[PDB]
């Protein structure tokens, strides 16, 4: 009863499951510049799964869930909507200041050219009215600017206004004004208005949101036309659902549409998978690090609110949106072996892929590679990675490492074979930190969950350093970024702003109680007009988000009860103390006075969904120590015969032995000495240091 | 010869980590960020010995400022320091920042030896001025300036020295943001401490300190080898500043750059120091040089000691501008001097390369330092970053300058308060932080344009700036940049509600403003790189229909003429192009 559609760029992951639970996965790459095909070309393949007729087999479907973040390829494309702005008089350039400079350290040059504009100062046209800090009219707004900048937008060919006022997150009068005024010109004019994105404090940020969104939307519109076509055509009885940011599915069939809350989502599922991967396993709190050889990405689900993330900044362009904070920091299987002029051994910054591919595929490869490495410690054999032409060539691989990063050294080839391999899991621990300690506590206390590719090759590595306990692989290498997707119940993240002070001040308890009961006024509307669960128990979990005086960044906090008071006041600022000690040092309280913005995000936890699940004759595994290989883990030194084992076969989990490599036909899984591991009846291997 | 490779590279990242956990401590709690100065700082690994191992540089002010900041620090303490203990300052006896920028410094001792000390600055509120600036123009007996340091324990084997903290405490306008904020220096200097310990813990002194070294001769060499590949010989570089001293014109720093192969050697030559807090000492003088280099060479790459192994600096006799002695008692400006004195070093180290000529940002011109009785019944004060955020990242063969960057004396780092994160925080209006219309470059590649902030007081507000080079303005170009006609900044205060038009030489007295009069300063852009005659003729249209340019400007600076007529007018264009 359920499709998941998951568009990664290199493939496209078809996920398809009935009431069996079972994970059946599809393959249909599809032509950066039109989606079609994965829908067209992936449902004549699930006719033969039964034999059943395609047209009809959709109907059997309750749910068809498309994850796609065509609105980043636009960004990235130079393509998208010739955006007219709206803003106040003096601030109308804002846009290109993007706060002076925030450009060296995440993509660095000597000649930084950053930041090619979506408003060209040809469509920035300003407003005289102001208001100030309150939410008075310090200036009214000038009807004569906007009814000419209308006129000259119809002369420039203008196909979106975003509309972005000084201060209107307290008194949005003057946008609301000023909107109106656009839609009511009657054109056919999409219309995006500062207080209807991100209502909140910081201008330059909201304005950014509302033009991205000015230049995304409508692109989502055409999409949702084209397939709600493609799926109601098909025969699908329910609206059509599309996977978010947010973890939920709201586009195309709400009272909302907005692109900047799709903007690279894809695999932001990669949390509510790792959850629905561990939690038989009674595992809290978890990091998945879904890798290939493209790149690296890492997240956690719980703990400081690594769930959600802040003012994010996409490519160039600064989005707001609430969205989970995940980290993509490198290139991962597929990276080239990179030894620069200045005599460090930075490897991985650029990603050799398959195109050239490692020195093991042959097809132009120079530089060796992650790959190149693995192969060189022994870890990959006769060629176990990807569906295609693989052409495993070997030695090539040993003698590359060799005369380009271990002979020029003055290291052996089994040290820079190893070495190229710590370095990268080193920048996996990296990426890990970003999220675990930036955001909280000791990675200690959580289990690492493996999947997809390369991950297999550095997840029990990277574990060693990090320290988890639990390592957690799927056997369907597919299963995360489906589950995630497939379990995603509906989820509206309702915001507003009230600066309001807790300390060295009476909190207005009616006036703070007000805001917060708004804003599940907005999440019940939001539900209303979406569909709200039949006598279904749906959740708000409330944030508020304070500082001490005249800091500028925030930090996050949870309330759980309904409705707030002095006897849980105080607590309040306790939750903020502890947490601004977590994060910075250990004794903090003062004055906590400031708090800014206020958060609900209402759950319908909806989701009814099947799961495999196994069963057990006996306690045998006795067929799968397939051989053995030469292989080297750095802390042996001796080149041991290590196991192989075949992971398809492998009857219903026995405890493992030592250090060993489990091939699949789909993937690979190290196990370096000391673990102990058992394929557990979820299609789940536990590995836990049982030695 | 006996360091690994492999865990080479992994010392020198781990390090990294820790450098970005402490810059990050400070990035969100310092209020350094847009309301102290803002990024005014950077975090700093030092040895066993006084050398730096390294820093992060994000901001170059604190480029040549830290070398020689650890050698007096750490030499006045030959042997009286303990685990626990934190020495202070800010002075500039032989290094230092000015004074408004304090920093900590923390020891790390490991089963009884010393191992490397950590570094923890950041620009603070005030400093005890009779102008709340710290920013002072009355330079009476240096002294007015403010507060200095020298260095002091702030804590001692693990506890604060209450007794003098609270001597520091006072002295200065704002409380408990210094308090805040010299709770964060300790916090970043712990975690910085935490981190290295578990690094020596992983691998012993005996492998981080030979992994060090080898990162220090990394440094040495790489640098060497860059200069390998330009010519020996003697080049100058000379450039003036005019508008100081009561806008009083002097002479300018003539910078020698004397290089031999392997090695380079920078000669000074600054006119005698002055009753005026632009005074510069050692540790200054040594980040403007520094930052000569850097303008040109590399600006990415983690930096430590070694890089300025081959460099060698003489800044010439004490009492000059360029270095001073207790004769000037007092200095808070690393803005004004060092603009002029980077200025002349790139010059003459472009005059060798011609390769990577580069032309002149706008200095940053700028300061307005802000704020007074607000509408929440306390003190409520500010340095307007904005008011000297942008100026132009000059241009270059392939750029035509972001108007986006930073301090402008400075690689740009610098990062502008957001008007409702002002607005709040602040009992003004902020009338407007728009872009300049011909206040750019002029060149085949012009430069990004500055700022205009236009600010209102809600109640009251005092501004300060004192700051020079406003009117001649040595931002020249890359010798045939043209600057035919362009704005330059003035301080302008309108009063009384009537048009008033008191236009400063950007040397501010302490002014005020009354609701409704405005206060206005302009950020002068970035210079111009070669002939605007050859700036693609849809290049210069467009730039002038984008509103940064009008045609009364092209017409005149780049010989692409605009009329109230579509395009260009064929013959128009050319008419004008005589030279
Ligand atoms: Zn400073």
């Amino acid at each position: 009863y359920r499709l998941g559609i998951d568009a990664g760029g290199t493939f496209t992951d078809f996920i398809l499951a009935d009431h069996q639970g079972n994970v059946q996965l599809f393959k249909a790459p599809s032509t950066p510049h039109d989606g079609t095909l994965a829908i067209r070309n992936g449902l004549a393949q699930i006719a033969d799964a039964l034999g059943r007729t395609p047209a009809e087999i959709i109907a059997d479907c309750d749910l068809c869930i498309n994850g796609t973040t065509v609105a980043l390829n636009a960004l990235i494309e130079k393509t998208g909507v010739k955006v007219g702005l709206l803003c106040t008089d003096g601030h109308e350039d804002s846009l290109e200041i993007r706060l002076g400079h925030k450009e060296d350290g995440h993509r660095y040059d000597a000649t930084y050219p950053p930041a090619h504009m979506l408003v060209p100062r040809h469509l920035r046209r300003p407003i005289g009215g102001r208001i100030i800090s309150d939410g008075s009219e310090f200036s009214p707004l000038d009807e004569a600017a906007i009814h000419a900048a209308i006129d000259y937008f119809r002369e420039q060919q203008v196909q979106a206004v975003a509309i972005s006022f000084v201060w209107s997150v307290r008194n949005p009068s003057h946008e609301q004004r000023a909107m109106a005024m656009v839609r009511a010109a009657l054109p056919d004019v999409f219309v995006c208005s500062g207080h209807e994105v991100f209502p909140q404090i910081r201008e330059y940020t909201r304005t950014s949101t509302t033009v991205v969104n000015a230049y995304l939307s409508p692109v989502m519109g055409r999409y949702i036309e084209r397939i709600d076509a493609l799926f109601e055509e098909l025969g699908a009885q329910q609206p059509t659902r599309y996977f978010q940011s947010n973890g939920g599915l709201a586009p195309g069939v709400v009272m909302r549409e907005r692109a900047v809350n799709a903007i690279n989502s894809g695999p932001a599922s990669a949390p509510q998978a790792g959850l629905c991967v561990a939690q038989p396993f009674g595992i809290d709190n978890v990091i998945t690090v879904d890798m290939g050889g493209t790149s690296f990405d890492i997240t956690l689900s719980k703990g400081g609110r690594t769930n959600f993330s802040k003012d994010s900044d996409f490519l160039r362009y600064r989005i707001g949106v609430p969205m989970i904070q995940v980290e993509t920091l490198g290139a991962g299987g597929g990276s080239i072996a990179h030894l620069d002029d200045f005599g460090m051994l930075q490897v991985g910054p650029r990603s050799a892929g398959a195109n050239p591919g490692p020195v093991c595929y042959g097809k132009g490869g120079v530089e060796p590679t992650v790959t190149d490495a693995n192969l060189a410690l022994g870890y990959l054999a006769d060629g176990a990675l990807l569906g295609g032409s693989i052409r495993l060539n070997r030695q090539a691989a040993i003698d590359a490492i060799r005369s380009k990063i271990a002979e020029p050294l003055g290291i052996s080839v089994e040290r820079a074979a190893v070495g190229i391999i710590t370095l990268v899991n080193l920048s996996m621990v990296s990426g890990i930190r970003r999220v675990s300690i930036e955001r909280g506590y000791d990675p200690r206390d959580f289990a690492l969950i493996g999947a997809g590719g390369a991950a297999g090759m550095h997840v029990m590595r990277l574990a060693e350093e990090i320290g988890s306990k639990v390592v957690l692989i799927p056997k369907v290498a597919s299963g995360l970024c489906a589950f995630g997707q497939i379990l995603s119940d509906i989820r509206y993240d309702q915001l507003t702003t009230l600066p309001m002070r807790l300390d060295d001040e009476f909190v207005d308890l009616e006036q703070l109680n007000q805001a917060l009961q708004q804003l599940r006024e907005r999440g019940m509307t939001n539900l209303r007009d979406d569909g709200f669960g039949g006598d279904n128990r749906i959740e708000c979990q409330y944030s508020l988000e304070i500082r001490y005086l005249g800091q500028i960044h925030e930090c996050s906090v949870e309330l759980s009860c309904d409705r707030l008071d002095r006897s849980s006041l105080a607590a309040l600022r306790e939750s903020f103390h502890q947490r601004h000690k977590a994060l910075f040092s250990y004794s903090e309280p003062n004055s906590p006075v400031e708090l800014v913005n206020l958060e609900c995000s209402v759950i319908a936890r909806l989701q009814r969904p099947p799961m495999p699940e196994l069963a057990t004759p006996l306690k045998a595994t006795a067929a799968i120590p397939a051989g053995h290989r030469p292989m080297l883990f750095n802390a042996q030194d001796d080149w041991q015969d290590t196991p192989v084992y075949n992971g398809d076969r492998i009857e219903v989990g026995q405890i493992i032995q030592g250090p060993c490599v489990i091939e699949e036909a789909t993937t690979n899984i190290l196990v370096p000495p000391g673990w102990r591991v058992s394929l557990d009846p979820s299609a789940t291997y536990e590995l836990t240091p049982g030695h | 010869n006996t360091v690994d490779p492999i865990t080479l590279a992994v010392v020198r990242g781990a390090l990294e980590t820790a450098q970005r956990e402490m810059t990050l401590t400070l990035e969100k709690t310092s209020r350094s960020s847009v309301f102290n100065l803002a990024h005014d700082y950077s975090n700093a690994l030092f040895d066993h010995l006084p050398e730096m191992i390294l820093q992060g540089q994000d901001i170059p002010i604190h480029l040549g400022s830290l070398i020689p900041a650890m050698k007096c620090v750490a030499g006045f303490f030959g042997d009286e320091i303990a685990e626990g203990d934190v020495i202070y300052h800010n002075d500039p006896a032989y290094m230092g920042s000015h004074i408004l920028d304090c920093c900590m410094y923390k020891p790390v001792f490991y089963k009884g030896e010393l191992v490397f000390w950590t570094v923890c600055k950041g620009h603070l509120t005030d400093i005890g001025g009779p102008v709340p600036a710290g920013y002072n123009p009355d330079a009476k007996e240096i002294y007015a300036e403010g507060l200095r340091i020298p260095p002091v324990k702030l804590w001692a084997q693990g506890q604060r020295r209450e007794d003098v903290i609270n001597l520091l405490l006072t002295n200065m306008r704002a409380r408990a943001y210094q308090e805040g904020d010299l709770n964060a220096q300790y916090g970043a200097c712990s975690v910085g401490e935490r981190h290295l310990i578990e690094l020596l813990d992983r691998y012993g002194v005996d492998q981080v300190r030979a992994c060090i070294t080898e990162l220090k001769d990394m440094a040495d060499r790489h640098m060497r080898a860059l200069l390998r590949d330009v010519p020996d010989g003697f080049y100058s570089g000379t450039a003036i500043l005019e508008d100081s001293g009561h806008g009083l014109g002097e002479l300018s720093i003539t910078a020698q750059v004397e290089i031999r192969g392997d090695e380079a050697h920078v000669l000074i030559e600054s006119p005698p120091q002055v009753p005026y807090f632009i005074n510069s000492y050692a540790g200054n003088s040594i980040s403007g040089v520094y930052l000569g280099l850097m303008m040109f060479a590399q600006v990415p790459p983690p930096y430590n000691e070694g890089l300025y192994r081959c460099v060698s600096v003489d800044l010439g006799p004490s009492g000059t501008l360029c270095n001073a002695q207790e004769p000037a008692p007092h200095v808070n400006c690393t803005t004004t001097p060092m603009e002029t004195l980077a200025d002349a070093v790139r010059l003459a180290l472009e005059q060798a390369a011609p390769e990577r000529v580069t032309a002149s940002w706008g200095h940053a011109s700028g300061i307005n330092i802000a704020g007074h009785d607000p509408r929440n019944n306390n003190d409520e004060y500010v340095t307007m970053v904005l008011a000297s955020v942008i100026s132009g990242a000059g241009a270059n063969k392939a750029m035509d300058g972001w108007p986006a960057c930073g301090p402008l004396c400075c690689f740009g780092a610098l990062m502008s308060g957001d008007i409702e994160l002002l607005e709040y925080s602040y009992p003004v209006l902020i009338h407007r932080y728009s872009l300049m219309t011909d206040s750019g470059g002029a060149g085949e590649f012009r430069g990004g344009s500055g700022t205009r902030l236009e600010l209102e007081p809600l109640k009251h507000a005092m501004t300060v700036v004192g700051f020079g080079e406003g009117r001649q303005l040595p931002t020249a170009g890359a010798a045939g940049a043209k600057n035919v006609l362009l704005e330059p900044k003035l301080g302008r205060l309108i009063h009384r509600h009537v048009d008033g038009e008191e236009d400063h030489y950007i040397q501010n007295t302490l002014l005020t403003a009354q609701p409704g009069e405005r206060v206005i300063n302009v950020n002068p852009g970035g210079g111009g790189y070669g002939d605007p005659l050859r700036r693609p003729l849809a290049t210069v249209l467009a730039d002038v229909r984008n509103g940064l340019v009008s045609i009364d400007g092209a017409r005149l600076e780049y010989g692409v003429v605009i009329d109230g007529n579509g395009q260009l007018d064929e013959a128009a264009t050319h008419a004008h192009r005589a030279a």
